[PDB]
């Protein structure tokens, strides 16, 4: 648990993410919080999304709990922060890094997928009325992600 | 080359392998078959665990040989 | 009629067909030694129709060796006869007799027939007899450290259940003209060449969902076929398929005919050439006894054993054997021909009792025919075993030291073991230790530790408890229990309360662990024993692990410096679903249970919390505010439960319950289906409503209906249970609170600044002030599965059962809804008499302190199967450090309390590598990337000290060492391995 735990952090300050920014609360080696950037060719360009990464006691063999602490306006996420991303639920295995639970975020957050929603409305806005949804998300984005 | 392998639920499995084949890649096999990794896969043949990075040759694992896979329970 | 009270656990791994054949058979068990009394405690407690007993033979001393049913008080007596009164307190529903006279035409009367030392001319003439009048026949042996089982269950046997799995079901994506069925994207059928299977919601072809099973033959993990399909249809698309398991003759032979050309089972492939020897040998055993007198051979004696050896070779050449005898096993076992092992009593028992069980229930697949073990690595090494040591001194350990000798008996009694947890496996090891003589000297102690308390559920694989004892703790209970066994105990077990975890650290501390010779664990989850694998490699205590499921069992050995920890292999993690699947599209009755307990959580027992918390911490709500995810959903629950919605009688709960079935039941699925309807498409073309996504459709509340009123009484109970008012269970009352009811309208809204914090202002100023309600408090709800009047599993299958009407699911009953909702481990008694006698195996090996790891056998086996199957522990692995071989496990550095700066020199000197990460529990105390300053403030200090600074916490008196790991890096910037680190303080 702890050498995993300090490979990726080691590995994560090596090589710097760029569009993200994860590292230990305080001392805890259990508890992170990382920093996604808005995707510039997204509804959520500029601005950050600060979330919670809680590691078990059995990690890596049990998936790390994965929060958003700002509140964001996307078809799979809801208003609690829960991701709904499969790596995270039963998918996941010993041999995924955070810095790839990270890329999937940011990529779930570039295109969602309305198909297999976690939030009916707002995949029925984003459905039907696309600008409105657009207009939504940046709504939220600035007056939630900048500041 | 062909091998079974006997669950502890009761299923049997036939694997095409060769004498040459390292444990990982008969592990990779059991995966492809059945979906589980190889990491919590625990092979047991002539009282002896298969272990991973030796070959079939080193356990005199021949054609027809029985393979049993087990698994560790929590109850109790 | 069966008591799910009692048998909660079995009826998990049986049914209620195979119990309700079980209570109307009748066994009779010949014999009342220690295979004898364990086969029959375990038959009556799985609960057969009664038990008989017949043993005239007066009590021995060294009876005493595995028969825990007798006292030095009882010897001159018959054994049935003191044996049955206390067997006859096991089970309250299985009566318990003796007849002092045995007669074949008396044998019609029951349903099957266990024989235990009984010669093989009397075994001829019963199974004579059974054979032709179709009654299952079943006799066991124990010689010292060999057994063997015969089992004969007559020519017409039929065998509904094979393998004892569930039926396999799962969703098809297409049918095509030619049979090849196929699943769904990445989803495994698991089925096998020659099963049948029956489908249902076929479109497109009707002719497939009559109902009858169809041929499989498996193309790939994910596609079988079922033949031609040309006559019913083209094409078919999505349904579902389920297997159909079909009955199964066996045909047995009997003794007679099968002593000449026996059927073996074997229990380890790795000896397949002993159980044609062990064949030999009981029948000349059996000779042997005839011509003396009914005498075995006596202990390590030279003239027996080739007297022995001679009739060995006079049957191999009557009955035609060509097979050569080994002369040094066939020797052995004459040598411990009069051992009784109660380790091998208890393995032995619990086989037999399962076969019993298959016999009366016509389930699970049953030996065929003969079955011999041999445990013979378990022969001390270290010690002097001959004729001199192993003679009988007239003592209850007789039958021991007729295997392992004296000085092996004094090695035993020395013992100080430490036993976690009390449960079934706990109460097995207990009662093996007590017959084995453990503890028993001037320098032995067992120490039992458990938490919890007994249960009526308990009492059906928990031997040592009684109705008497319901309410009381597990470890004081076994530790009388079995000082009544064995007197020589009394003061010699110690019995704590204590969770063993990082919070008894002060208990089980250093000196604790530094006095014991093994750890037993008999634990039942995974955490816990992980942690105390942890202390016995910190501490190079062995340790011997041991689970259960079903029928389904293992056992495992740790051994200091020698093999790997428990903790080095992985084992499949529990499945828990999508959080997406569960909210709005369910599509198996897990997932309405799963919904349904979250629903419970969220109703009864979070908003309670959050009252109680407000009207206790006088700063609750800027902190709520200032913390919670939603604040909102706080102070509404808070207000909602204190003023707006509370209710003052019972008809008020009615109406809320009522309230409650609109909204989650008819509300939620229009709002649904108002933003997915049910014609929509996704972004490919594709309905939407396909696949596993089942359309919903809106509850309309029926009083007549019975899962809508279960729902409305569940729920009405609970929130009076929350504010403490009375419950009706009257109808009438509630069929006249509802008849006046008017629904509020409802219709879907389409959706279409930071004033809202204005409107969480007004509803906190809302609320009563704390003040104004001093000792008021609602009640939470605590899930309690085994309690059928707190209306917990009511309400969660009301609710599971109306949610799988809204999604067109097969709904299921209190008992599938119990099994899914509270996480029962289904268990038996059979299973964990096995495991005990096992672990008990292999601890006579650790207290022998063997070196070799060919020597010890992990063990797993499938009672349902008849499966068995034993291997060597993986040595731990080695590593070069330094140019030196390290045991990756059990090696560790030795430090003093130095500063962290010393610390980094040492390992710069000594081990010439460069520390570049250091922590101790969940803290980082230091890394090479940490800033100057920091560093600078944190190398001066000590060990201790930092640890205290960083974890803001002052270390506990009893505290005596640190385990720190350790990230270090070689000169060429190589990163190498290392063993972790314990500071002395
Ligand atoms: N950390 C622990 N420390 C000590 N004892 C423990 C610990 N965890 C579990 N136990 C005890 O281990 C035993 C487990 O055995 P078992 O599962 O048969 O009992 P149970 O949990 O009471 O029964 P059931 O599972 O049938 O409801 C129980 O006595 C449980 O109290
Ligand atoms: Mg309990
Ligand atoms: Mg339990």
């Amino acid at each position: 648990a702890l050498k995993r735990i300090n490979r990726e952090l080691a590995d994560l300050g090596k090589d710097p993410p760029s569009s993200s920014s994860a590292g230990p609360v305080g001392d805890d080696l259990f508890h992170w919080q990382a920093t996604i950037m808005g995707p510039a060719d997204s509804p959520y360009a500029g601005g950050v999304f600060f979330l919670s990464i809680h590691f078990p006691t059995d990690y890596p063999f049990k998936p790390p709990k994965v929060n958003f602490t700002t509140r964001i306006y996307h078809p799979n996420i809801n208003s609690n922060g829960s991701i709904c991303l499969d790596i995270l639920r039963d998918q996941w295995s010993p041999a995924l890094t955070i810095s790839k639970v990270l890329l999937s975020i940011s990529s779930l957050l570039t295109d969602p997928n309305p198909d297999d929603p976690l939030v009916p409305e707002i995949a029925h806005v984003y459905k039907t009325d696309r600008s409105r949804y657009e207009l939504s998300a940046r709504e939220w984005t600035r007056k939630y992600a900048i500041g | 080359m062909q091998i079974f392998v006997k669950t502890l639920t009761g299923k049997t499995i036939t694997l095409e392998v060769e004498s040459s084949d390292t444990i990982d890649n008969v592990k990779s096999k059991i995966q492809d078959k059945e979906g589980i990794p190889p990491d919590q896969q625990r092979l047991i043949f002539a009282g002896k665990q298969l272990e991973d990075g030796r070959t079939l040759s080193d356990y005199n694992i021949q054609k027809e040989s029985t393979l049993h896979l087990v698994l560790r329970l929590r109850g109790g | 009629t069966i008591d799910e009270g009692l048998y909660s656990r079995q009826l998990y791994v049986l049914g209620h067909e195979a119990m309700k054949q079980m209570s109307q058979s009748n066994v009779l068990i010949i014999g009342c030694k220690g295979l004898g009394v364990e086969i029959a405690k375990n038959v009556c407690l799985a609960g057969v129709k009664s038990v008989t007993l017949y043993d005239p033979q007066p009590t021995r001393i060294e009876d005493l060796s595995s028969q825990y049913f007798l006292t030095e008080d009882d010897i001159g007596v018959p054994r049935a006869k003191v044996t049955v009164s206390k067997l006859a307190e096991l089970n309250q529903y299985v009566p318990v007799s003796v007849v002092d006279e045995l007669s074949t035409e008396y044998l019609k009367n029951f349903k099957c027939v266990v024989v235990t030392e009984t010669s093989l001319t009397k075994q001829l003439e019963i199974n004579d007899f059974t054979h032709k009048n179709h009654i299952a026949y079943i006799a066991a042996d124990s010689r010292g450290l060999f057994g063997s089982i015969f089992c004969d269950f007559g020519e017409n046997f039929i065998c509904t259940d094979t393998d004892g799995n569930e039926p396999l079901t799962g969703m098809i994506a297409s049918i095509t003209d030619d049979g090849v069925v196929t699943m769904l994207e990445e989803t495994r059928h698991g089925l096998e060449n020659g099963d049948f299977v029956k489908f249902t919601e076929v479109k497109g072809m009707p002719g497939l969902n009559d109902g009858t099973p169809r041929k499989v033959e498996v193309k790939g993990p994910y596609t079988f076929s079922i033949g031609s399909v040309k006559d019913l249809g083209s094409a078919g698309y999505n349904g579902v398929f389920t297997q159909v398991k079909v009955p199964t003759k066996i045909s047995f032979k009997s003794l007679r005919e099968s002593l000449k050309d026996p059927e073996y089972v074997y229990p380890d492939f790795g000896k397949m050439m002993r159980p044609p020897q062990y064949h030999i040998a009981f029948q000349a055993l059996s000779a042997f006894a005839d011509a003396h007198e009914g005498s075995l051979p006596r202990p390590r004696n030279d003239i027996d054993a080739a007297e022995f050896f001679e009739f060995c070779k006079k049957i191999a050449s009557t009955l035609q054997f060509d097979v050569e005898l080994d002369e040094k096993l066939i020797k052995e076992i004459s040598y411990q021909a009069r051992g009784d092992l109660v380790a091998m009593s208890a393995f032995l028992g619990g086989a037999v009792a399962q076969e019993v069980l298959k016999a009366t229930t016509s389930k699970f697949y049953p030996l065929k025919q003969y079955f011999y073990f041999d445990s013979l690595e378990s022969l001390p090494s270290s010690v002097t075993i001959s004729e001199e040591t192993c003679k009988p001194r007239g003592c209850r350990y007789d039958g021991q030291i007729a295997v392992f000798g004296s000085e092996f008996q004094e090695k035993i009694a020395s013992l100080s073991t430490f036993l976690v947890g009390a449960g079934a496996i706990g109460c097995e090891m207990l009662k093996n230790w007590a017959m084995m003589g453990v503890a028993t000297g001037e320098s032995g102690h067992i120490s039992v530790t458990d938490m919890d308390s007994i249960e009526k559920s308990n009492l059906n694989r928990q031997f040592l408890f009684r109705p008497r004892d319901v309410g009381k703790l597990k470890s004081e209970c076994a530790s009388t229990a079995v000082s009544i066994m064995n007197p020589s105990l009394t003061g010699k077990i110690t019995s704590y309360q204590e969770r063993v975890g990082p919070e008894s650290e002060g208990i089980f501390g250093d000196e604790f662990f530094e006095k014991l010779s093994l750890v037993t664990n008999a634990l039942d989850n995974v955490e816990a024993r992980m942690y105390v694998d942890r202390r016995c490699v910190f501490f190079e205590k062995p340790l011997l692990e041991s689970g259960t499921l079903g029928t389904k069992g293992n056992t495992q050995v740790v051994v200091p410096h020698l093999t790997e920890s428990y903790g080095s292999s992985q084992d499949p993690p529990e499945k828990s679903f999508p959080i997406c699947t569960l909210k709005n599209f369910p599509n198996r009755i897990e997932h309405t249970i799963a919904w349904a307990r979250d629903l419970f959580e969220g109703l009864f027992k979070q908003p309670i919390d959050n009252v109680n918390m407000y009207l206790s911490s006088p700063n609750f709500l800027e902190t709520s505010l200032k913390t919670s995810s939603n604040p909102r959903e706080v102070l509404e629950n808070i207000r909602d439960y204190l003023v707006t919605e509370k209710p003052l009688s019972f008809e008020e709960c009615i109406m809320w319950a009522r309230l409650q079935f609109d909204k989650f039941f008819n509300n939620n699925i229009q709002q649904l289906l108002f933003n997915f309807p049910k014609d929509s498409v996704t972004s490919t073309g594709q309905p939407f409503w396909s696949g596993p996504k089942r359309a919903p459709t809106p509850l309309s509340f029926d009083i007549h209906n019975r899962e809508h009123f279960d729902f409305i009484v569940a729920a009405a109970s609970l929130y009076a249970f929350n504010y403490g008012l009375k419950s009706e269970t009257d109808p009438a009352i509630y069929e006249r609170v509802l008849a006046g009811y008017n629904p509020p309208p409802f219709a879907p809204k389409s959706g279409i600044a930071n004033k809202d914090k204005q409107e969480l202002k007004s509803i906190a100023d809302s609320l009563p002030p704390p003040s104004s309600l001093v000792g008021f408090r609602l009640t939470p709800a605590e899930f309690e599965k085994d309690d059928d009047s707190n209306h917990h599993i009511d309400f969660i299958t009301a609710a599971s059962n109306l949610r799988a009407m809204n999604y067109d699911i097969t709904p299921a009953d209190r008992f599938k809804t119990k099994f899914v909702a509270g996480k029962i481990v289904p268990a038996m008694c059979t299973s964990t008499a096995v495991v005990s006698g096992l672990v008990c195996l292999e601890l006579v090996k650790l207290v022998d302190g063997k070196k070799k790891i060919e020597e010890y056998k992990n063990g797993f086996f499938n009672l349902a199967i008849g499966l068995f199957t034993f291997s060597d522990p993986i040595a731990s692995p080695k590593m070069k450090v330094n140019g030196k071989e390290i045991d990756k496990i059990w090696d560790r550095y030795n430090l003093p309390d130095c500063t962290l700066q010393e610390l980094i020199d040492y390992f710069q000197k000594e081990e010439g590598l460069e520390v570049t990460m250091l922590s101790s529990g969940v803290s980082l105390l230091y890394a090479n990337f940490q800033p100057p300053k920091k560093l600078a403030e944190r190398l001066p200090l000590k060990i201790s000290e930092l640890v205290e600074q960083i974890t803001k916490k002052k270390l506990e008196p009893f505290r005596k060492h640190l385990v720190l790991e350790i990230c270090c890096d070689d000169a060429n910037g190589e990163d190498v391995e290392v063993p972790f680190i314990c500071i002395k303080l």
